[PDB]
RNA sequence: GCAAACCGCCUCUGCCCGC
RNA sequence: GUGGAAAGGCGGGCAGAGGCGGUUUGC
């Protein structure tokens, strides 16, 4: 039933070792209830709007491999943008703001011909052991259609992934990121 | 496109008790971080009464501002709630559930219109976003420090309903924030045309000069509201900080200003610079 | 009418419920003096300690605990009121009067109280024929009230902290729907509801002194030492009927008070008027009572006969007013055994039961004066 | 609006025990009985020798308003009247008991929900209270959302012989039957609303002991120092056991009581 | 058998508002846990449940007397008032502690009759710890001076009392 | 509809309790020796305060009495008081009739109107507002909490006495029996600073709403406020600083272009008196 | 020669309506 | 080239009604 791993017992599930799952999740799921008033009778109409609330201490982060050339010219730049807007859901309530910090982390993996995807997949063939996720976002107020990604964890072998284009009725061409993260993985018999 | 983001930083002061309820061991309990059990004001209850406090003052001002501000000129100062037909003639003129919100209904009527341009539209076909973030303002960190020192941070008040004939008193708690906190907010206005936004500035500043004499949330009209924003500082954030990084935003410095000490006194001397590289 | 003004006749003692220590006095002259310790013991310091923790809470032979700060020091006291008497060998208690910045005034909860034991006695002479339809409705109990037959023959024998008057207050202010016993009081339904006394203006300094109240009834007399306000002294006090309140509440009394109203006329509009008519028929009757026993002292009725051509209306208040003129029992004088089984019932003499002075036999009077006369107009 | 949703613990190692397909097909008939014929005499108000003294709020109607959304051969899902669905768990599990020898047990998630919630949102919640019950005893049941330190010492889900134990000792005394106190407790909430805030004193700090003559002192001045005689002094036991004080499980036999009362 | 209920932590909270509700059995074994709480002269001498001990003593031994609370008033307001000095506006209670000990002395020098006994074992108890906090912080050290002194008059309540 | 904005006629002032004032709490709040019966305080600087819920309130619930006596008078000023008959549904477990207290709010029966048009026309809910399904007319006068003034601030600092113990001993007339309480109370001559903002939405009827606002004054200094007032708890007196208005210019641009008016030495029963069009004439002059 | 006793709270109310 | 865009948990509700700091008698 467990969904996440530390760092360290993530290293021995990559090499078919005993684990042991996290205790706590860092954050929940809450219901805060909002409404919407009228100008001249402030009569109400409530509705029901969920949210994710971290901890004292917990936050939220994501891995970059690639040339540190394209990192400071291009990922850099974009994540101070966006810690002054959001990202997703109700920007203009102050939802998807943060602070920026960079560090480094560094993942024992053990060498193979197999690996797990840290993204979604999108992918060109058929992977191994896997598990669907169905989504499809909003670009400029046109509805993406859904796409049968991959869920993060699963399972491929010697797969690149590859971005779909879509078209959208906008100006410019919208990209669909499905590349995968590949870290390499020890499997059992099938 | 984008020039930078004028952002706006301060106190809220909850001058008398502040109540924002949930309505979930006190009766009516204000809302609260489910991780700390620390209250906090929203910033959707802070945004939408910044807002529905300048929609009644466009409201009044309707025939006065048809050329300042185009698309005012399709509006009759009213409601359309009699009359049960959205985007009529009057005003207030999206019903959601069982409420009248101004909100204007295409992106090419809502880059005139002074509210949806600052607080934004749904439309069909349209979505025009907002360029304001209000942030959910939380307890400074002297009042954390007296969550940690053993006080109460949340009184509950006791009220009661007296008839009129033979004095039968009814009473019921209402839980709110004790009076004196200091929270901390922060709006963050997005520069996206270059020309309309001291109108953008000097709109959200009458929206906070009247929010300063009517109350946030809660009973209010029993005294639960009486707020008091405390300036600190106003930020530029340019185009040129975003893709170098390197440190040369604009500050300006407001230490101890009001709200209307900052809307007139200054607003030629504060953002003299902002004005200048605009 | 507003700011009725009184006057004061006798001694007048409104109790807080508080007594000087003999170390809170120094008297130096005739004259007394109130010290300050809190002020006095931090200004004592300078030339040092513990040892007034010591000697204050040991008590020793008052005098010399309060006499010791004459030494290199004096002059410290907060009101110095006087002693106005023969006495005072320190060994006192002065009970204090109610002050609200050591300034005496008369509290009108006080005032209120004394109003409304005249109120009570007028509508227990008029309302035993009219008693019934009272608590005909909703009380089912008056034909115990009909077959003992003027409740008042009922109640010596009902009866045979203390919650006596409970049934009474209850009969002739507020009857109630239903209770474990037969009825009860509810505050919502009174008449008295609608009178509104106010607190008086403060008296001042010049107007307060000590007294020394003898206790007669006994051959061994008692003194108690005690603070009052001095006969001559006038304060202005606003007492009047809120009408409205009353307009509101037409169907909604159900007390034998509101039964002598509707017979005044409109009973929303001579509640004021039978207001004053139970004054001066309550406290003149227990002021011609007083008349018969003689034990006291000669000068106490020539104080009473000239209580007599004197305006205005006359009642009773504080401290010195006796079990006479604080009850009805003034009323219960004339069952006599009806009353002699149940004041026996309450209980009496401590320290079995008095037996012929069983009720009135202490008189506390001031200076040769019977203390507690307040005469409003 | 109160759900319930509940399922058999260690299901999957009875049917493992089978050794024939003809015990396979004996196990797993008379386990599909219980969650589809025998449910619905349980609702029915039947089995009262076998079901006893149960935790009611108000007594047992002759239509109960329960709607069985789903209940499958181990899972069930039902919704109804908050109240019912209530009593209904403890009527469930008690039957469940005898059904079989005593060997298998159930644990149920409690939510208490607004009317206009999407109901998505009432099975995700009620699913987690389920798997919070799951992986602490799998003899559980979680009554009602509750507040408690993280410090792993305190686990907000009941033992089903422990809170129907705390129900007979602290419900008797405070709760007289359908939506009314008891004697010389009528208006007077008051006391009960507080008594909680005395429990979050516990909760912001355990060690403190701050809680324990405050309970002393509301109890002492009300004249109740008959009702509850041991959340005044600290059990010295449970602490030396390291078991939470009595302050702390009181909360799901009061907040079920002040939920009942109009509040 | 008062000395076995009055055992070392919470012994008896509810066995002793049994026994309070006597004579010669609280007189000797309360009158020790009062020597014991004499004897504990720093008033920090309980970070644990022993100030919960001593003060249900204390107030085992305060209700077999008499213990008017009215009485007290102006020594617990006085109390109740100078810890809300400490909330950030003062941090000296020593120009006003001696105003404490003396209406503690003032409260002794007037309680005369039945009541002396009633006053005189809560003069025993709190001038020990009035003598430690002369020379003390007011933030720590009198945190847990009024701490102990709400759990004598909070179990007085509970003891049948006031 | 037509809901509209044009200033905020602020009224602030003190309020001095002449006769010692009591608004009591309950207790309970971690606290264990105090008087019983005690005032209510602020829990941040420990003072007692006198909340909008109790002054808004008291003065609707003069003002409602008044109005109750005249529907006779009243009617041919305002309409929808022909609705309401003089009474309440108090004999009759019935809402909305033609008595004129016609919301049971647990058990007290208190004049709101139910819906917003009857509520427009009515002299007391369109002043104080109120409630109703699909209707819910909102107030026109916000009622703040009131603290000690700052000089009784220092008087606290100075450990002058800011409450007292008043000792009332009710009698047994039978027994003469006595069972003593006592009653925290604010000392007498203390000063509360207090505040009322009349929001102008029709500029059609704002005499009326600020002269039935000053006639629930002067009808407070008649009767009393919180407490025990028959037994002369009550005795407010209003002590008022400054009317001003604070025109909608005032909320864009900054300037102080409020009109101000002076009634520094004036009473409650003064400005209603001949001289409130002296004194409210260059509001009319501005709108 | 001056007090010492008892009484220190009692009894009614406690979230509605509206999405 | 963001499962997005718009959306005050609030409208109305006096902690209030009733209540002399009192009386008795001795050690
Ligand atoms: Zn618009
Ligand atoms: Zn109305």
């Amino acid at each position: 039933k467990a969904k996440y791993l530390d760092l360290k017992n993530f290293e021995l599930a990559l090499r078919l070792r005993p684990f042991t799952i996290p205790e706590e999740i860092p954050y929940a799921r809450v219901d805060v209830p909002r409404v919407v008033l009228d100008r001249v009778t402030q009569d109400s109409s409530i509705y029901f709007w969920e949210e994710i609330r971290f901890r004292e201490k917990s936050g939220v982060y994501f891995l970059y491999s690639g040339p540190r050339e394209v990192f400071d010219g291009y990922i850099a730049p974009a994540m101070r943008f966006l810690g002054d807007t959001g990202i997703g859901g109700k920007s203009t309530w102050g939802a998807g703001l943060f602070e920026v910090e960079f560090h480094e982390m560094k993942i024992d993996a053990p060498g193979s011909e197999y690996s797990v995807t840290l993204s979604n997949a999108l992918p060109t063939k058929t992977p191994v052991l896997w598990r669907l996720l169905r989504k499809g976002g909003w670009s400029f107020g046109r509805r993406k259609p859904r796409m049968t990604f991959i869920a993060e964890g699963s399972i491929v072998k010697n797969d690149p992934g590859g971005m779909e284009r879509l078209e959208l009725g906008l100006s410019h061409e919208v990209y669909v990121y499905g590349l995968t993260f590949p870290l390499g993985v020890e499997l059992p018999e099938g | 496109r984008f020039y930078g983001k004028i952002v706006i930083k301060g106190k809220i002061k909850a001058v008398t008790g502040l109540h924002i309820g949930s309505q979930r061991g006190i009766a009516n309990p204000v809302i609260k971080d489910p991780h700390t059990g620390l209250p906090y004001i929203p910033g959707s209850s802070l945004k939408g009464r910044l807002r529905s406090l300048f929609e009644i003052l466009v409201n009044s001002r309707l025939g006065e501002w048809r050329e300042k501000y185009p698309s005012l000129a399709n509006y009759s100062p009213g409601s359309c709630r009699p009359d049960n037909q959205e985007n009529c003639g009057k005003f207030f003129n999206r019903k959601i559930n069982r409420g009248w919100i101004h909100v204007c209904p295409d992106y090419e009527t809502a880059l005139a219109c002074p509210v949806c341009r600052l607080f934004g539209a749904s439309g069909k076909e349209s979505n025009f976003p907002s360029r304001i973030i209000v942030r959910d303002a939380f307890l400074t960190k002297e009042w954390e420090e007296k969550w940690r020192a053993g006080e109460a941070i949340t009184e509950a008040k006791i009220e009661v309903g007296i008839d009129r004939v033979t004095s039968q008193a009814n009473p019921r708690t209402n839980e709110r924030v004790v009076a004196g906190a200091e929270f901390e907010f922060e709006i963050i206005y997005n520069v996206e045309n270059t020309t309309h936004w001291r109108d953008d500035i000097k709109n959200l500043l009458t929206a906070m000069a009247l929010l300063e004499d009517s109350y946030l949330g809660g009973s209010g009209s029993r005294g639960y509201g009486k707020v008091k924003f405390i300036f600190d500082s106003f930020e530029f954030r340019p185009l040129d900080y975003y893709r170098t990084g390197k440190d040369e935003d604009i500050v300006s410095i407001d230490a101890r200003e009001k709200s209307v000490s900052d809307i007139l006194s200054g607003f030629d001397s504060l953002f003299s610079e902002v004005e200048g590289k605009l | 009418m507003t700011e009725r003004t009184l006057k004061v006749l006798s001694p007048l003692h409104i109790g807080t419920g508080n007594e000087l220590t003999p170390v809170d006095i120094y008297p130096r002259e005739n004259i007394i003096h109130v010290l300050d310790t809190e002020r006095l013991v931090n200004d004592l310091m300078n030339l040092g300690e513990l040892n007034e923790i010591l000697a204050l809470l040991k008590n020793p032979p008052a005098y010399i605990w309060k006499g010791y700060i004459e030494e290199f020091h004096l002059d410290p006291s907060d009101y110095s009121i006087y002693t106005l008497k023969i006495h005072g060998r320190k060994s006192m208690q002065i009970k204090e009067f109610i002050k609200l910045n050591g300034r005496p005034y008369i509290p009108g909860s006080s005032l209120k109280g004394a109003i409304r034991t005249a109120v009570l006695y007028k509508a227990l002479k008029e309302c035993d024929a009219r008693a019934v339809m009272r608590v005909v409705s909703k009380v089912n109990g008056d034909v115990a009230r009909d077959i003992g037959r003027d409740v008042l023959d009922y109640y010596m024998s009902f009866l045979s902290r203390k919650r006596a008057d409970d049934l009474l207050e209850a009969i002739v202010f507020g009857m109630e729907p239903d209770r474990r016993s037969k009825i009860r009081y509810e505050p919502k339904r009174d008449p008295m509801k609608a009178l509104i006394v106010r607190d008086s203006k403060p008296v001042g300094r010049k107007h307060l002194a000590v007294y020394h109240v003898e206790v007669i009834g006994n051959p061994q007399p008692i003194p108690i030492w005690v603070e009052a306000i001095e006969p001559g002294a006038a304060t202005d006090v606003e007492i009047h009927v809120d009408t409205e309140a009353l307009r509101l509440n037409a169907d909604y009394f159900n007390g034998l008070l509101w039964e002598c109203l509707k017979e005044r006329g409109e009973p929303g509009e001579v509640f004021e008027d039978f207001l004053w008519e139970a004054v001066d028929e309550f406290y003149t009757a227990v002021m011609k009572y007083e008349t018969i026993e003689v034990q006291k002292f000669s000068q106490v009725r020539s104080f009473y006969a000239s209580l007599e051509d004197h305006s205005g209306h006359v009642l009773r208040l504080g401290w010195g007013s006796g079990w006479l003129a604080m009850t009805i029992g003034l009323l219960l004088v004339e069952k006599g055994y009806k009353w002699e089984n149940v004041r026996k019932k309450l209980g009496l003499g401590k320290k079995g039961s008095g037996f012929s002075r069983e009720f009135p036999k202490t008189r506390r009077l001031a200076d040769g004066m019977p203390m507690g006369w307040v005469v409003l107009e | 609006l109160g759900v319930m949703k509940g399922d058999v613990d260690r299901l999957g190692e009875f049917f493992s025990s089978m050794d024939s397909p003809s015990k396979l097909a004996t196990a797993s008939r008379f386990m599909d009985y219980f969650f589809k014929g025998y449910i619905g005499a349980i609702i029915e108000g039947k089995f009262g020798y076998i079901i006893g003294d149960v935790p009611s709020l108000r007594d047992w109607p002759e239509e109960p308003d329960i709607v069985v959304v789903y209940a499958g051969g181990d899972d069930f899902f039902i919704v109804g009247a908050w109240d019912q669905i209530f009593e209904l768990a403890f009527r469930v599990r008690r039957a469940f008991n005898a059904y079989t020898g005593g060997k298998l047990t159930l644990s149920v998630g409690l939510g208490y929900f607004d009317e206009r919630t999407p109901i998505y949102r009432m099975a995700d919640v009620v699913s987690e209270r389920l798997d919070t019950a799951k992986d602490e005893g799998r003899n559980r049941v979680f009554v009602v959302g509750r507040s408690r330190p993280l410090d792993g010492k305190h686990k907000l889900s009941y033992e089903w012989n422990h809170y129907e134990e705390l129900w007979r000792t602290y419900a008797p005394r405070i709760y007289a039957g359908n939506g009314r106190l008891k004697g010389k407790l009528e208006s007077k909430k008051g006391l009960l609303w507080k008594l909680l805030e005395i429990r979050e004193l516990y909760v912001r700090d355990p060690n403190d002991v701050r809680w324990a003559y405050l309970t002393a002192y509301l109890l002492g001045r009300h004249g109740l120092s008959d009702l509850f005689p041991e959340l005044v002094g600290i059990d010295t036991k449970a602490v030396e056991r390291k078991e939470p004080q009595p302050v702390y499980w009181v909360d799901g036999v009061l907040k079920i009581v002040l939920m009942a009362v109009r509040r | 058998v008062d000395a076995s209920r009055l055992f070392g932590e919470s012994p008896d909270v509810v066995g002793i508002k049994k026994m309070l509700e006597k004579g010669k059995q609280w007189e000797a074994i309360q009158p020790y846990f009062d020597n014991v709480v004499r004897e504990a002269k720093n008033f920090l001498e309980w970070s644990p449940n022993k100030r919960l001990a001593n003060a249900v003593t204390v107030a085992a031994y305060l209700t077999s007397q008499g213990l008017k609370t009215n009485q007290v008033r102006k020594i617990l307001d006085m109390a109740r008032t100078t810890e809300l000095k400490v909330k950030r506006g003062e941090g000296d209670i020593k120009d006003d502690l001696v105003k404490m000990r003396y209406l503690l002395a003032y409260t002794v020098g007037k309680a005369t009759g039945q009541s002396k006994y009633s006053l005189d074992a809560f003069h025993r108890i709190l001038d020990p710890m009035l003598e430690v906090l002369m020379g003390s912080p007011k933030k720590e050290n009198f945190e847990k001076f009024y701490d102990f002194l709400q759990a004598v008059v909070a179990y007085h309540k509970f003891f049948g009392g006031g």
